[PDB]
């Protein structure tokens, strides 16, 4: 917006592009979003986009192509699936050489053999960012019945820092041992 | 949009919830370990455990987050549990093919 | 500005270029972006055929380019532009232009001048050279000699010579291959070359194909070229081949409209069966002119054809895609734009005859006939005659319609009917018959014999003579099968007889042995009106409640049944009141008679309900009277229903509302009357009974004055009739015997003797009886009551 | 509304107008079909070569006048090259699902190389009109053979 | 000329059999016209995909059309007539999830077929796809999302 | 392809019966949003659409019968409202209160009509006349005359120099308000025409007749540029966009269709309402319709720009 350009966010899941469109359009001025049969402000800065659709307006010119700066693949880990990830690939190729491309992921090993493929493809430098230790670490628990009127005791088998605890698995079915669908 | 600002308390959700919306709670519980996905009736794995356990802390609101499991039918067998809360994610393939 | 002019958005790069104008007068380019985008404007209407609005953008863009070109006349591209704007006006029916060019253009500077085509066409010619000589570029080359080839077009066109636009063509030709030599890599330069090559005057096919097919090579994506190719074997009788190109044409463009037509014309020429559904998508298109009148001949064909009514082929595409309105207004485009032909004028006629716009249908008709005069004199001129004077006579003006049967030969059936209809309606029924009976004479189709017979019997029956209409109405009985108009026609004329014997006998006829009339109405009202002949008064009711009952559809049967009880035997108010609400919920076009009767239903019922609102007398009656707002029985019925209510409101004791409104209600009543046809009695009742009521409300709300001075207006038009004097004497009257007080017998004796002029009114006797009781004259009270008793009884 | 009998006798005996015999039926009318294929063709005029571009001086560039050029991208369409030179299109239009239109080029592609020096003005190539035809459409396999047709100006 | 000789509020469940994605069975209380149009549809997938099994490719003409399912046919007829929603619901035993989603899955089908429709040149299937499409979404089903406006 | 449309409010029950005229008017240059509408009573309530809502703010009376066509304009605060009562009084709209009172009947008065500057109020009469009033300035300057009958629908360009005229038994009459001299009668329709309405810029006259169909006139000639033939029973209101693209039509149907002119089609069918829809209107900025129905109930919609 700054520029006076165009950029196009595209995000794979229908249910999961109108959240976008209410906080994108609560958190600066104008974002149009269209889908299947909804055209909300097809004159906007910010259209969202399925990937179906973008794929359907790379194969004709469309008249937007013209102006993007952007290109902010949401979830890019969908590659992976069998019936729509020829998608990503049609996309990725089609896209003229003005278009840069923002690739958000899920944390996968191989990211140095996907940036290099696109780097490729096109002919400009990619940089590969990569991140772990998540902030507000999470502690995962077991919690195994007993008592079930006021007591419960949940087993720690992994804390908030990745040690695996084989004695709490241990406490836990020694747990089950003593006691020996919809009622319990 | 009830669930946003916590005028509801417990979200008897399933995967849609996973996938199509971020929401962040604070304790998320598991009722099993193994799902129905092409009539094999397989074993959850990795990848996905991570995305529902990830969306178990809140920002700033909270210390940490507590992912319960709750095993309930028999024991948890910590063999394949050992490589379902921890593995590498997984790989990046190309499902590439033609149509007309 | 410019950027907004590229990407469509006329309207603000015109704003725009204006807001610059204002400010500074001599921007050259400001200039030039208005005069191309009022020019891209005129193109635009013309894509349509909205031809008035392209000629006068094309006349504002020559304002600009000329004023322009005042300031620096050096550059080539303002030529050229000028000559575009003034020669994009081929095809555009002349007698449509007058452009007004002014100043440099035309030489010298003096004043204003206005051009016809032609000139403006020659202006075109004389600007391009003018761009070309200082520019000597391709482009112009082929602009120029496509203008030349539009000046021959014009100048033939228009009939005025012949092989005297020979050197015209050669120029073209010439100009043409100039640009295509000087530069033989475009397809445009090669399909212009071939177009020009086979024009008529011309006839140099083998070059157009050459060059066709050399527009083809030069660049694979071209609709044009293959349309074109299959337009050349197409004519020249190749349907086949034609066929193929035209297909190319299609695959390579799919919504070019000249293919599609193509396509439609070779589906006609071998006489398939989807050619009409393909020129309704060629008119769903883009409205070019063949495929225009091609669907509207397809259209008034399949009308034709009377076996169609039930084949989903009438029923789905003519009544429900609305192919008539679409036939309607691609012909009006059709016709604004070429108007020298007249199977065109007469489609349209037809089919505004069948929307009912009959005013336009006639002018159509009177186009026709003015096309018509000189060419032909055979019997096409005979028929638009009949069709222009029997149109006009369905809408008066009927001495025009027999001027315009005057100018025909009488030899035919439709022409001798037609006049003596038309001199029936206005008058002299003595030469109506002698018409039908010369009509009669020349008679085929026993139906239409049966016919003429029924048409004799009531045109000579308004004469009076009514015995010779009684037999002859038999003479049409004694044919061999009865035709379901005769008897009708038989029922009524002894209705408007007394002494119903034989409409029995006719209406025992038209039951036994007829059953295809399918109005199941008209014999309703028939036999009610039989009833009520002999006095009977409630059988009808039971009738129409036995009819009915047969057929509980058909509303218009509820609401005759709610209008009857309302008129005779107003004691089943409930049941009317019933009635009329079920006749108005079935449909809604009924809305206007049903809320009526169902008003004056609630009138007689008085308030026998639950006290509930929105559904008094008041509340439907100003729902029909926003229904329909032309009639004069709603408004009385709005009068009654305010003295009913401020009445009821009165018993109740909370407050009488709707106090002054009664005179501007008879205002209406009486204006509304004046446009009525003819009901003479009834029409006579309602004024009568309005100003009855109106005085009456007048005289108890307490305003006096107005209903002396309303009474007295209305006796000064006319000698006494004996109803009004009594209303003066009850508004005299009124002041006095409010306040007690005693009265002298000259004035008892006038009044008496002024009830006693008008008798067989009970209100009147009970009003005077009153006025006793009052003074007070008991016994004498008593026996006016017993005379009204007597009288009502009666 | 009116009493029956007087009503029923203006619903039959008023006129013969509402007879059968005068309605828009009964006539069986004819029209003549009338074809006119060569109103189909279809004659496109050239672009106009020029814009007035301005003019701007080489130092503080101020507007100082403004002079013709002649524009190069010309004869190049929407549906017929894949380049960002092309017109932009028909009008405002549908956003996608447009059939008959070019993408732009993928990125990884140029695909530019002629140089074609000629470059003169006067480039009339002689071409013979009437010697020998070419009579085949590029797909058919025969086209027409139409007959030969038997039997240089100035101006100021 | 499969579709083209059939009632408009009678091809929109024609075409609900691509569309539904849900378990599939035949039905028993159906009127003839649909009982025959089912037949077309699936001569019609027999004859694709027996061209496309004599030609190279492996999928066998069952596998391709297997995925032909109805069993929303009779939702979908009744839908587009004028039944309110609670009898839909009562109707058949599929969660009122699932439905609606088919029936806003076929709305976007039957307005895609009017611009192929006037692109091949049938002015007739026009007429009824736009007539399809506008007696089929009505109510709660294509009820307006919350956080859109 | 088409915008997302949906309702935004739903009023249970605006007055106790049919709901005759709308009238949506941002009369102010500040946020004023009222909204003005008559029924099938006396009361000419004056609603206010605040913020997600309309709240009700005068409940203003003075007639005697049902008010048949209601009026506001866009320059001052005022309002006009004409029954079946023979009075034209027009209200103040600020303080609730009557302004003045005009005695006329159903022969010299049928429906309601500002000035684009407001100050005139033409309306038209029984005898074929159009009656021009005016306000805060008296009576009956002058009347323009055409030799037909009833008419019923009165429209103004806005931008002066037209009036249009629709009548019983179909005729059109567009008179210029510069002469008042009679420039083309169109012939249009057979049944009554009870709707017209010019469009921004004023070269685009759209009529909706009796029998359904609805003619798109030219004005300054008179060229017709097609019909738009889509519903299944009359038609009462046709209110016309801001920008000459859109247009929204209301049948008593119980349905309320919304044009496009371009290309002569249906975008989106509102299928709402339960009973006959009398009166629908845009707002400003055209991103919201009013439709006033017979059932009562006032629906607002959202037809995003």
């Amino acid at each position: 917006q700054k520029h006076m350009t165009r950029t196009i966010y595209t995000s794979p899941i229908k249910a999961l592009s109108n959240q976008k469109f209410r906080d994108f359009r609560n958190t600066f001025g104008d974002v149009g979003l269209l889908t299947g049969d909804v055209q909300l402000h097809p004159e906007a800065s910010c259209l969202i986009m399925t990937t179906e659709i973008l794929r359907s307006m790379l194969y004709s010119g469309s008249d937007v192509i013209r102006d993007l700066e952007w290109v902010i693949f949401d979830e890019v880990h969908y590659i992976n699936d069998v019936e729509r990830g020829v998608v990503w690939e049609e996309v990725l190729i089609m896209l003229p050489d003005h278009v840069s491309i923002i690739l958000l992921s899920a944390t996968v090993p191989n990211a140095l053999e996907f940036a290099d493929w696109i780097g490729r493809l096109k002919r400009r430098q990619i940089y590969v960012i990569s991140t772990v230790t998540r902030p507000v670490p999470l502690e995962h628990y077991l919690f195994t019945g007993n008592s079930s009127k006021t007591q419960g005791e949940l087993f720690l088998l992994l804390d908030s820092r990745g040690a695996f605890h084989t004695k709490g698995y241990y406490a836990a079915v020694e747990a089950k041992k003593e006691r020996m669908g919809p009622a319990q | 949009m009830l669930f946003s600002r916590g005028l509801v308390k417990v979200l008897f959700a399933t995967e849609t919830f996973a996938m199509g919306v971020n929401m962040p709670a604070r304790t998320v519980v598991f009722d099993s370990m193994r799902k129905h996905d092409g009539s094999t009736f397989r074993d959850l794995l990795p990848g996905e455990y991570v995305q529902m356990a990830g969306r178990a802390g809140r920002r700033g609101l909270d210390p940490t987050g507590t992912v319960i499991l709750l095993c309930k039918g028999r024991v948890p067998e910590m063999a394949d549990l050992h490589r379902m809360m921890m593995g590498k994610p997984s790989q990046l393939q190309s499902q590439f093919r033609l149509t007309y | 500005a410019a950027i907004q002019q590229i990407l469509g958005k006329y309207k603000e790069a015109v704003a725009q270029y204006q807001m610059i104008i204002k400010k500074k007068e001599d921007y050259v380019p400001a200039l030039k972006g208005l005069g191309e985008c009022h020019l891209m404007m005129a193109k635009a209407a013309l894509v349509d055929y909205l031809d008035g609005k392209a000629v006068d953008y094309i006349e504002k863009a020559l304002e600009y380019f000329t004023c322009a070109l005042q300031h620096r006349a050096d550059v080539s591209c303002l030529w050229k532009l000028a000559g575009d704007a003034c020669t994009c006006l081929y095809a555009v029916a002349p007698s449509k232009v007058n452009v007004h060019v002014l100043g440099v253009l035309l030489g010298q500077k003096e004043g204003k001048q206005v051009l016809k085509k032609n000139e403006l066409l020659h202006l075109g010619g004389r600007c391009y050279g003018r761009a070309l000589k200082l520019m000597s570029t391709s482009n112009t080359w082929c602009d120029l000699g496509i203008n030349y080839y539009r000046q021959a077009q014009h100048l033939a066109e228009t009939g005025s010579n012949m092989n005297d636009l020979k050197e015209l063509l050669e120029k073209s030709l010439h100009c043409l291959k100039k640009a295509v030599r000087l530069d033989s890599n475009n397809h445009l330069y090669w399909n212009a070359l071939g177009v020009v090559a086979c024009y008529s005057g011309i006839g140099n096919y083998a070059l157009a194909q050459h060059c066709f097919i050399k527009s083809i090579q030069s660049e694979q994506i071209n609709a044009v070229a293959w349309t074109n190719l299959g337009v050349l074997y197409l004519t020249n009788e190749n349907i086949e081949q034609a066929h193929e190109a035209f297909k190319m044409a299609q695959s390579l463009d799919p919504s070019y409209l000249m293919c599609w037509i193509g396509q439609a014309l070779i589906a006609e020429a071998v006489g398939s069966y989807d050619t009409m559904d393909l020129f309704r998508h060629t008119t769903e298109l883009n409205m070019h002119t063949e495929g225009a009148l091609g669907y509207a001949y397809w259209v008034c064909t399949t009308l034709q054809d009377k076996s169609n009514r039930e084949t989903e082929l009438y029923q789905y595409n003519i009544l429900q895609m609305n192919a008539i309105p679409a036939a309607q207004v691609i012909l009006n485009k059709y016709v604004e734009r070429i108007q020298n032909y007249a199977p065109a004028f007469t489609m349209l006629g037809y089919l505004n005859e069948h929307l009912q716009l009959k005013k336009e249908a006639a002018n159509a008709y009177q186009r026709a006939i003015l096309l018509l005069q000189t060419a032909e004199d055979q019997d096409t001129y005979n028929v638009a005659i009949r069709n222009y004077g029997r149109l006009l006579c369905s809408t008066g003006e009927y001495d025009k319609a027999i001027q315009a049967f005057k100018s025909t030969p009488l030899e035919v059936l439709e022409d001798i009917i037609g006049f003596a209809l038309a001199l029936f309606m206005k008058g002299l029924y003595k030469e109506s018959s002698k018409a039908y009976e010369r009509a009669l004479s020349i008679v085929e189709s026993e139906q239409d014999k049966a016919h003429i017979l029924t048409a004799l019997a009531i045109t000579e029956y308004k004469q009076g003579k009514t015995d010779v209409a009684k037999t002859l109405l038999f003479k049409c009985s004694i044919l061999k099968e009865p035709t379901t108009e005769s008897l009708q026609a038989l029922c009524a004329l002894g209705l408007a007889m007394q002494d119903a014997t034989l409409s029995k006998a006719a209406l025992n006829e038209l039951l036994k042995h007829i059953k295809h009339k399918d109005s199941n109405y008209q014999r309703c009202l028939l036999t009610s009106a039989i009833y009520a002949l002999q006095g009977r008064s409630v059988a009808v009711q039971k009738q129409i409640s036995k009819a009915v009952h047969s057929n509980p559809g058909d509303p218009a049967l509820w609401s005759l049944l709610s209008r009857v009880v309302a008129q005779y035997a107003q004691r089943n108010a409930k049941g009317g009141v019933v009635a009329g609400n079920v006749a108005h919920i079935l449909d809604s076009n009924h809305g206007k008679k049903a809320l009526l009767y169902t008003a004056v239903n609630q009138l007689a019922m008085g308030s026998s309900s639950a006290e509930d609102e929105k559904n008094t007398a008041l509340k439907t009656i100003q729902k029909a009277a926003l229904l329909s707002p032309g009639d004069p029985a709603i408004w009385a019925g709005l009068m009654a229903a305010c003295h009913a209510d401020d009445k009821l409101a009165l018993v109740n004791n909370t407050q009488p509302k709707r106090i002054d409104l009664y005179l501007a209600l008879l205002s209406a009543v009486s204006a509304s009357i004046k446009d009525e046809k003819f009901f003479e009695n009834y029409n006579q009742s309602l004024e009568k009974w309005s100003l009855s009521q109106a005085v009456t409300g007048l005289i108890d709300t307490g305003r006096i004055s107005e209903a002396e001075t309303l009474c007295t207006k209305n006796l000064k038009s006319n000698p006494d009739q004996p109803a009004v004097i009594l209303l003066l004497r009850q508004v005299q009257c009124k002041p006095l015997l409010e306040s007690q007080k005693p009265l002298p017998d000259a004035v008892l004796e006038e009044l008496q003797k002024t009830v006693m002029s008008n008798s067989t009114s009970v209100p009147a006797w009970q009003w005077l009886a009153h006025v006793y009781q009052s003074q007070g004259m008991m016994r004498a009270a008593e026996m006016c009551y017993r005379k009204s008793l007597q009288l009502a009884s009666q | 509304a009116p009493d029956l009998q007087q009503e029923a006798e203006q619903l039959f005996l008023s006129s013969p107008a509402w007879l059968p015999l005068h309605g828009v039926e009964h006539s069986a009318r004819k029209w003549q079909r009338k074809t006119d294929p060569w109103s189909l063709l279809a004659v496109l005029g050239a672009p106009v070569p020029s814009d007035l571009q301005a003019q701007r001086h080489p130092t503080t560039g101020q507007i100082l006048g403004y002079k013709e050029v002649l524009l190069e991208n010309t004869n190049l369409s929407a549906t017929t090259s894949l380049s960002l030179r092309r017109p932009p299109g028909p009008a405002s239009q549908s956003l996608w699902g447009n059939p008959t239109q070019y993408p732009f080029w993928p990125g990884g592609m140029d695909e530019p190389t002629i140089t074609d020096l000629n470059t003169r003005e006067e480039a009339e190539e002689e071409i013979d009109f009437e010697k020998d035809l070419l009579t085949i459409p590029p797909g058919f396999k025969k086209g027409m053979d139409f007959a030969p047709k038997d039997c240089a100006p100035g101006l100021l | 000329n499969a579709l083209s000789t059939l009632r408009p509020e009678e091809i929109a469940a024609l075409l609900s059999g691509l569309v539904c994605q849900s378990p599939g069975d035949a039905g028993d209380q159906l009127p003839n016209t649909l009982k025959q149009g089912i037949e077309r549809v699936r001569a019609v997938a027999k004859r694709i995909g027996e061209v496309q099994v004599a030609c190279g490719l492996n999928q066998t003409v069952e596998e391709f059309v297997g995925e032909l399912n109805f069993g929303l046919v009779e939702v979908v007829y009744e839908w587009a007539r004028g039944m309110p929603f609670s009898e839909l619901a009562g109707l058949s035993g599929t969660p009122e999830g699932l439905v609606v989603r088919c029936i806003q899955r076929l709305a976007e089908m039957c307005r895609s077929l009017r611009g192929a429709a006037r692109l091949v040149g049938e002015p007739v299937l026009g007429a009824k796809m736009e007539t399809a499409a506008t007696l089929l979404r009505r109510d709660i089903v294509f009820a307006a999302s919350l956080y859109t406006q | 392809m088409t915008n997302q449309y949906g309702i935004l409010f739903k009023q249970e029950q605006a007055h106790d019966d049919a709901i005759w005229s709308v009238a949506w008017g941002t009369n102010k240059k500040e946020n004023s949003e009222t909204v003005v509408t008559g029924s099938l009573d006396d009361l000419v309530k004056v609603w206010k659409w605040r913020d997600e809502r309309l709240d009700l703010q005068w409940s203003l009376e003075g007639h005697q019968l049902g008010v048949v066509s209601v009026d506001i304009s866009h320059t001052l605060p005022i309002a006009a409202s004409s029954s079946l009562d023979a009075h034209i009084r027009l209200w103040d709209l600020e303080n609730g209160k009557q302004i003045k009172s005009i005695d006329a009947g159903p022969v010299d008065a049928w429906t309601l009509a500002f000035s684009p500057d407001s100050q005139y109020l033409a309306t038209g009469t029984h005898v074929g006349k159009v009656n021009i009033f005016g306000v805060e300035s008296g009576k009956k300057e002058y009347s323009l005359d055409t030799r037909g009958k009833f008419i019923l629908s009165i429209a103004y360009s806005p931008d002066g120099k037209y009036l249009a005229s629709g009548a019983i038994d179909g005729i059109i009459n567009i008179f210029d308000i510069a002469t008042g001299k009679l420039l083309h009668t169109l012939e249009g329709h057979a049944m009554p025409i009870r709707s017209l309405t010019f469009s921004p810029d004023s070269q685009l006259l759209v009529t909706a007749s009796d029998d359904g169909y609805i003619k798109i006139y030219d004005v300054q000639h008179a060229n017709l540029a097609g019909t738009l033939s889509g519903h299944a029973s009359w038609v009462l209101n046709v209110a016309f966009c801001p920008d000459d693209t859109h247009f929204v039509s209301s049948s008593s149907d119980k349905s309320v269709k919304v044009w496009d002119v371009g290309t002569r089609t249906c975008v989106h069918t509102f299928f709402d309402h339960q009973d006959q829809v009398w009166g629908v209107k845009y707002n400003g900025n055209g991103s919201k319709i009013v439709s006033v129905g017979d059932d009562q109930e006032i629906h607002i919609y959202d037809c995003p720009i």
